[PDB]
């Protein structure tokens, strides 16, 4: 704890990539957050939309 | 363009569309500028038997 602040600026650039990546299992409104499933559910102008 | 179709194939002439019309007979664009008209010809195309 000595450390604090260097470890914290790790801290928080982990933190934020976490973030990013888990922003890939989001569905936005979508069907489904999975983008190849987008494309296997629905025909071309439903999928794209 | 111009063809005779059944009356309910008429759905399979708009863009982006997929059935054995579209897919194997009159395939338009997904970007499509135009207009598609249809009209009832049972009074001119069909015969007895």
């Amino acid at each position: 704890s000595a450390l604090g602040k260097l470890q914290d600026v790790v801290n928080q650039n982990a933190q934020a990539l976490n973030t990013l990546v888990k922003q890939l299992s989001s569905n936005f409104g979508a069907i489904s957050s999975v983008l190849n499933d987008i494309l296997s559910r629905l025909d071309k102008v439903e999928a794209e939309v | 363009d111009s063809f005779v179709i059944r009356g309910d194939e008429v759905r399979q002439i708009a863009p982006g569309q997929t059935g054995n019309i579209a897919d194997y007979n009159y395939k338009l664009p997904d970007d499509f500028t135009g207009c598609v008209i249809a009209w009832n010809s049972n009074n001119l195309d069909s015969k007895v038997g």
